[PDB]
C-alpha cells in the first residue's frame, strides 16, 4: 500500500539476493555462453568497430566484482515485482472459489 | 497317416504331426512360420478350455432347471440377475486377479520354467513339464498327461468353440434358451428350421 | 439436441419435403392412364420415396432447420451406424484388396521374366490368393511383430 | 485355346470383367437396400 | 526382480538401493542422465514422506482435509488457522514471498553441490545421531528408505486421483465410506458409473 516501502523492500530484496546467492551461478553461465561469435571470431575481431565491449565501466571495486552493469539488471527486477504487486493489490479484482 | 481333413488334399509342409490334434488343416497359410505356429497353437489350446467351461455352464444348467431341480436364469439373463455385490465390484476384482494370472501364464509362455517357484514360499515349485501343459500341483490326480489324451482334450475344445459360436448366434436370431431350441426343433423337425427361422 | 438438431421423427420440416416431393410426383402421375405401364413406375417411385423418409425417421437420424439428415461423426455412440460401424467395414475391405495385392507382387517378384506377370495376369494363382485377405488382420499383426512387414534396409 | 486363355487374362480384359462383376454386385445390393444413409443393423 | 522371467537391463545390474532391473523405456541408457534420476528419485520419494502425514494427520484431528485447508487463499480476507488459531502473518502475499525467498536459498544451495554421492547422501550435519556409522546397516537403511518413498509416491498419487474422483473429500472419509459397504463403495463405481 504505502508505495515506497514496497519500492525499496523489493528492489533491496532483488539486489540482496543477485550480490549473495546467484552472483556465483550467474558469473558462472557467463562464463561458459561467451561473447557472440560470427564465422569464428567474435564481432570485434571480424571488423566491427561499434562491437567492442566497455571494459572501462566494467571493472569495480566490489570485493566480488558487482557493477553498474549488475545494479542496473537486477534493481529493475525488483522494480518490476513491486510493480506487479502495487497493481494488483490495488485492482480490487476477485476471483470466485 | 496322420489324418486328413480332406482325403484328396495333401498335407502342408510345415505341419509335421507332431503336436497332438494334426490333421493337416491350414489352407490360408496362417501358420506357415514356426513362429507364428508356436503362438497359435497356445491361443488355440486356451480358447478351447474356455469354450469348454462356457458351454458346460451355459447349457447343463437350463435341463437342470427345465426337469425341476433348481431354478436358475437363462444365460443370456443371468448378468442382470441382483447378486450379493454390484457388477462393478465383481467386474474389478475379476480384472485384479486374471491380471496377476494371465501375466504368469505369458511369462512361462515366453520363457519356460521362469515361473514356475511360488514367489511366496521359496520351496513349493512346479516340476518341469511343457508350455500348454502346466501339470504338478494343477493337475492333483496324476493323470497320465499322454498322446492319446490331449487329442482327446483339443478335440473337446474344437467342439465346444462351434456350441459357442452355436449358442450366441441362436440366442440372437431366435431369443431364448438352446434347450429350447434343441426340443423345439426335436419333437416336429421337418417345420423347424433355421429357414423358417428366416 | 447435439449442435442443436431435433430429431426427424419430431422435424416439422422433414414431414413438409416428404409430402411435397410426393405430390409433386403424383401430380406428374395424373396421365396416360389410370393403368398404364408410366402410371405404375411413378407409383412405385412414389411407394419407394415413403419408405426412404420413414426409414431416416426410424434409424434416429438427426434434422436441421433446412430439414434434411445431418451427420454427426464425433464418437458419440448413438450414431456409430453413421460412420464409424460403415468405417471399420471400409477399412476391413479396403486392407483386404491392398494385402492380396502385395502378396500377389511379392509371390511374382523371383520370376525370370516378372513384367510378364503384372500385364498378363496368372490367375489360378491369384486365385489362390484371393481369399487371405479373410484373415489379413492377424496375419499383418504377426507380419509387423516379425519383423516382416517392411523392408529392412530401405 | 490356350493362348486364348492367356488374352482373356491380358490386362485390359482382366480388369473390364472384374469391374463388370463388382458393377453387377453393386447395383444389385443397391436394388435390395436402397437409400442407405446409415447401418441400420447393430 | 520386478518381474521374475524378465531379463534385466544391461546397465541396472542390481547393486543400487532399489535397483529391482525397472526401466521398460530405457531412459536411463545414459549413465549421467541416470545419476541426475537417482538424485530426483530420492528427492521425489522424499517430500511424498513427509507430506502424506501432513495430508492424513490433521484430517483425523478435527480439521478440515488437506483442500479444505487450503481454501482461504482464494478468498480476499484470507487468513490461516493453525490448531484453530488465526495465524497472525496469514494472509497470502507475505506468505508467497517467505516461501520464494526461503525455499529459493534452499534449493540453491542444494545445487551448489559436486560430489555426486553427497547430491543424494549429504550427511553430516544432516546425520544427527550419527546412523552412518557402518557400511553394512548403512546399505540397508538405504535400501528401507527408497523402499518406504516408493510406497509414499504410490499413496500421494492415490489421495489425488481419489481427490479427482470425489471432488471435497478427505482420504480418510474414503476409508469411511468403503469400510461402510465394502461390497458397494468401491472403484468399479468410478469406472463404469
Ligand atoms: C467357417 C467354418 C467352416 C468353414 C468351412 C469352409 C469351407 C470352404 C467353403 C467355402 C470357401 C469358398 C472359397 C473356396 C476357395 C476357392 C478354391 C481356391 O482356389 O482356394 C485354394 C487355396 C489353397 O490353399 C493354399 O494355397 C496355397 C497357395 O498355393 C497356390 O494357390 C493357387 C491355387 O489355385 C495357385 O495354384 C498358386 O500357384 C499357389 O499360390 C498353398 O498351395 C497351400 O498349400 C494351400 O493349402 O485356399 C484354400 O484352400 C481355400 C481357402 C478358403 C478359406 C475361406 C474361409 C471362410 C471365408
Ligand atoms: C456345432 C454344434 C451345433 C449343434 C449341435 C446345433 C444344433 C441345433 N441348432 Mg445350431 N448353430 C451352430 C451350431 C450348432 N447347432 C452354429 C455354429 C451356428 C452359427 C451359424 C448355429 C446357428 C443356428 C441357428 C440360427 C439355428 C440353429 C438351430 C439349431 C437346432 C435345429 C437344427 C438346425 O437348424 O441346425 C443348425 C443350423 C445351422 C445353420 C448350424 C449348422 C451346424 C453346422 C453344420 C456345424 C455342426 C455339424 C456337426 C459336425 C454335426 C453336429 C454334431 C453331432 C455329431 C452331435 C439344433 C438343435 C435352429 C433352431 O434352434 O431352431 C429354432 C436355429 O434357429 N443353429
Ligand atoms: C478431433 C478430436 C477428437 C478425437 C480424436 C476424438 C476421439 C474419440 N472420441 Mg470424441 N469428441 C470430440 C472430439 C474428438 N473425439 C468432441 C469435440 C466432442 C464433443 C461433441 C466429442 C464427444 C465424444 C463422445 C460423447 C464420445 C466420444 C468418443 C470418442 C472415441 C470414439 C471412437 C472409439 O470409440 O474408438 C474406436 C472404436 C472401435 C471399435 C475401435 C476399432 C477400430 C479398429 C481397431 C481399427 C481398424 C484398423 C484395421 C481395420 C485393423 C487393424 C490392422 C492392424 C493390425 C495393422 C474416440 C477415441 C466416444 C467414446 O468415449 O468412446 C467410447 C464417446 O462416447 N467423443
Ligand atoms: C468419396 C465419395 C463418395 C462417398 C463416400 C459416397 C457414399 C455413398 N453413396 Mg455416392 N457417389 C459418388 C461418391 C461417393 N458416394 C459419386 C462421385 C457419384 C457420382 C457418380 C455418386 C453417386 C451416387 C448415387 C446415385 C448413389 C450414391 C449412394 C451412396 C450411399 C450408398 C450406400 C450403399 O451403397 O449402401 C451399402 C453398400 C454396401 C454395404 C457395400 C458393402 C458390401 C460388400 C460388397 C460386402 C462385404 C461383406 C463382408 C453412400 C453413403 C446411393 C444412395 O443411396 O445415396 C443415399 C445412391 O443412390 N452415390
Ligand atoms: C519422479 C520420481 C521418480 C524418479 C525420478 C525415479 C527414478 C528412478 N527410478 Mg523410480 N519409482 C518411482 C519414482 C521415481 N523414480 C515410484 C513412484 C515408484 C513406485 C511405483 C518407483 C519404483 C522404482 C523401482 C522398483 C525401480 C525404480 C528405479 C529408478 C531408477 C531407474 C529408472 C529410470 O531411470 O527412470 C527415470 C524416471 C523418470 C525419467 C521419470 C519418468 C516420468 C515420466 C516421463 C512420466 C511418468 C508418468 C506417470 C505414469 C504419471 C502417472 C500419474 C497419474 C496419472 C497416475 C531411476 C533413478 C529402478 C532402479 O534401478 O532403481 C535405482 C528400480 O529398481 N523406481
Ligand atoms: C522411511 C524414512 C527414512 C529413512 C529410512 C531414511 C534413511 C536415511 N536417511 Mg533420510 N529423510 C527422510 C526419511 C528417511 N530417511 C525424510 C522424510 C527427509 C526429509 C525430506 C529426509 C532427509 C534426509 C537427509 C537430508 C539425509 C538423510 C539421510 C539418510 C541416511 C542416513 C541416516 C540414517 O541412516 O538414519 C536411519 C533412518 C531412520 C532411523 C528412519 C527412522 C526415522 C523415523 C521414521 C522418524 C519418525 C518421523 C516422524 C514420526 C514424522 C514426523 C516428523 C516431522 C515433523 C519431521 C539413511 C539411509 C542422510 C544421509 O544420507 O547420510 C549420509 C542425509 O543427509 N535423510
Ligand atoms: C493401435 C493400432 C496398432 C497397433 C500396433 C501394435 C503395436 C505394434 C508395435 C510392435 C511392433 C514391433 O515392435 O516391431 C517393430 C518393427 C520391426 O520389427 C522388429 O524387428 C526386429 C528384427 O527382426 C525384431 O524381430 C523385433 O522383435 C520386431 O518387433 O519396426 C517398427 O515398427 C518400429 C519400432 C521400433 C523398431
Ligand atoms: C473361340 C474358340 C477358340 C478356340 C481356340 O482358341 O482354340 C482352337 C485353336 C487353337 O488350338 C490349336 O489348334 C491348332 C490347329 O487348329 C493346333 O492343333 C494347336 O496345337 C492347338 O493348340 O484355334 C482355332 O482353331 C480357332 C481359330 C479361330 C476360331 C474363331
Ligand atoms: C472363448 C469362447 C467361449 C467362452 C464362453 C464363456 C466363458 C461363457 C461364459 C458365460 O456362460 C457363463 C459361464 C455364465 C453366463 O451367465 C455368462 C457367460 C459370459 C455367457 C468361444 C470361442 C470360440 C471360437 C471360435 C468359434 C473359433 C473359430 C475359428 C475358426 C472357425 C477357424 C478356422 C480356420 O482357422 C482354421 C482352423 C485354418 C485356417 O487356415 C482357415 C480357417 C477357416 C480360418
Ligand atoms: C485338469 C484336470 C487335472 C486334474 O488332476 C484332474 C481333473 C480335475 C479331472 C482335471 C479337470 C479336467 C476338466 C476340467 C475337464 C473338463 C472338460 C470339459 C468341461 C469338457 C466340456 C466339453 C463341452 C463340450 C464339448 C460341449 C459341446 C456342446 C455341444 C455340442 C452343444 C450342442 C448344442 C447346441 C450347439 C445348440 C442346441 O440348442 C443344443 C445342443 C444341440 C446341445
Ligand atoms: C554504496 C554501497 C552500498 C549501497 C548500495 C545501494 C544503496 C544500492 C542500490 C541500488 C538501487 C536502488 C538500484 C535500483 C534500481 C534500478 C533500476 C534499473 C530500476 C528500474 C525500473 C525499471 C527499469 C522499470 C520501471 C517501469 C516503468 C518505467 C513503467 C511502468 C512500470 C515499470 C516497472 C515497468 C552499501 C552500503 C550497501 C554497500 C557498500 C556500497
Amino acid at each position: 500500500l504505502n508505495p515506497s516501502l514496497v519500492i525499496s523492500l523489493s528492489t533491496g530484496l532483488s539486489l540482496f539476493l543477485g550480490r549473495f546467492v546467484f552472483f556465483n551461478f550467474q558469473r558462472e553461465n557467463v562464463a561458459k555462453q561467451g561473447l557472440p561469435e560470427q564465422n569464428g571470431v567474435t564481432h570485434f575481431e571480424a571488423g566491427d568497430t561499434r562491437a567492442k565491449e566497455y571494459v572501462s565501466l566494467l571493472k569495480s571495486n566490489d570485493p566480488v566484482g558487482f557493477n553498474i552493469v549488475d545494479v542496473l539488471a537486477w534493481g529493475s527486477i525488483g522494480h518490476i515485482v513491486a510493480y506487479y504487486i502495487l497493481a494488483t493489490s490495488s485492482n480490487g479484482y476477485d476471483p470466485k472459489f | 497317416k496322420k489324418g486328413e481333413w480332406l482325403p484328396g488334399l495333401a498335407s502342408p509342409g510345415y505341419l509335421t504331426g507332431s503336436l497332438p490334434g494334426d490333421n493337416g488343416f491350414d489352407p490360408l497359410g496362417l501358420a506357415e512360420d514356426p513362429e507364428n505356429l508356436k503362438w497359435f497353437v497356445q491361443a488355440e489350446l486356451v480358447n478351447g478350455r474356455w469354450a469348454m467351461l462356457g458351454v458346460a455352464g451355459m447349457l447343463l444348467p437350463e435341463v437342470f432347471t427345465s426337469i425341476g431341480i433348481i431354478n436358475v436364469p437363462k444365460w443370456y439373463d443371468a448378468g442382470k440377475e441382483e447378486y450379493f455385490a454390484s457388477s462393478s465390484t465383481l467386474f474389478v476384482i475379476e480384472f485384479i486377479l486374471f491380471h496377476y494370472v494371465e501375466i504368469r501364464r505369458w511369462q512361462d509362455i515366453k520363457n519356460p520354467g521362469s515361473v514356475n517357484q511360488d514367489p511366496i514360499f521359496k520351496q513349493y515349485s512346479l516340476p518341469a513339464g511343457e508350455v500348454g501343459y502346466p501339470g504338478g500341483i494343477f493337475n492333483p490326480l496324476n493323470f497320465a498327461p499322454t498322446l492319446e489324451a490331449k487329442e482327446k482334450e483339443i478335440a473337446n475344445g474344437r467342439l465346444a468353440m462351434l456350441a459357442f459360436l452355436g449358442f450366441i448366434i441362436q440366442h440372437n436370431v431366435t431369443g431364448k434358451g438352446p434347450f429350447d431350441n434343441l426340443l423345439q426343433h426335436i419333437s416336429d423337425p421337418w417345420h423347424n428350421t433355421i429357414v423358417q427361422t428366416l | 439436441d447435439i449442435a442443436g438438431l431435433t430429431p426427424c421423427k419430431d422435424s416439422k420440416q422433414f414431414a413438409k419435403r416428404e409430402k411435397q416431393s410426393i405430390k409433386k410426383l403424383e401430380s406428374s402421375l395424373k396421365l396416360y392412364a389410370p393403368d398404364s405401364a408410366p402410371a405404375l413406375a411413378i407409383n412405385a417411385t412414389i411407394e419407394k420415396t415413403k419408405r426412404r423418409f420413414d426409414n431416416y425417421g426410424k434409424q434416429g437420424l438427426l434434422c436441421g432447420a433446412d430439414g434434411l439428415p445431418h451427420l454427426i461423426v464425433s464418437g458419440d455412440q448413438r450414431h456409430w451406424g453413421e460412420f464409424i460401424t460403415p468405417g471399420i467395414l471400409f477399412l476391413y475391405i479396403a486392407g483386404w484388396i491392398g494385402w492380396v495385392g502385395r502378396s500377389y507382387l511379392i509371390a511374382i517378384r523371383d520370376d525370370k521374366k516378372p513384367t510378364q506377370k503384372e500385364i498378363i495376369i496368372d490367375v489360378p494363382l491369384a486365385t489362390g490368393l484371393v481369399f487371405r485377405g479373410f484373415s489379413w488382420p492377424i496375419a499383418a499383426y504377426r507380419e509387423l511383430l516379425n519383423g516382416e512387414l517392411v523392408a529392412k534396409d530401405v | 485355346m490356350r493362348d486364348l486363355k492367356t488374352y482373356l487374362s491380358v490386362a485390359p480384359v482382366a480388369s473390364t470383367l472384374w469391374f463388370a462383376a463388382l458393377a453387377g454386385l453393386l447395383i444389385e445390393i443397391n436394388r435390395f437396400f436402397p437409400d442407405a444413409l446409415t447401418f441400420p443393423f447393430f | 526382480d520386478w518381474m521374475p522371467g524378465q531379463p534385466r537391463p544391461s546397465y541396472l545390474d542390481g547393486s543400487a538401493p532399489g535397483d529391482f532391473g525397472f526401466d521398460p523405456l530405457r531412459l536411463g541408457e545414459v549413465p549421467e542422465n541416470l545419476e541426475r534420476f537417482k538424485e530426483s528419485e530420492l528427492i521425489h520419494c522424499r517430500w511424498a514422506m513427509l507430506a502424506v502425514p501432513g495430508i492424513l494427520v490433521p484430517e483425523a484431528l478435527g480439521l478440515g482435509n488437506w483442500v479444505k485447508a487450503q481454501e482461504w487463499a482464494a478468498l480476499p480476507g484470507g487468513q490461516a488457522t493453525y490448531l484453530g488459531n488465526p495465524v497472525p502473518w496469514g494472509t497470502l502475499p507475505t506468505i508467497l514471498v517467505i516461501e520464494f525467498l526461503s525455499i529459493a536459498f534452499v534449493e540453491h544451495q542444494r545445487s551448489m553441490e559436486k560430489d555426486p554421492e553427497k547430491k543424494k547422501y549429504p550427511g553430516g550435519a544432516f546425520d544427527p545421531l550419527g546412523y552412518s556409522k557402518d557400511p553394512k546397516k548403512f546399505h540397508e537403511y538405504k535400501i528401507k528408505e527408497v523402499k518406504n518413498g516408493r510406497l509414499a509416491l504410490l499413496a500421494f498419487v492415490g489421495i489425488c486421483v481419489q481427490q479427482s474422483a470425489y471432488p471435497g473429500t478427505g482420504p480418510l472419509e474414503n476409508l469411511a465410506t468403503h469400510l461402510a459397504d465394502p461390497w458397494h463403495n468401491t472403484i468399479g463405481n468410478v469406472l463404469i458409473p
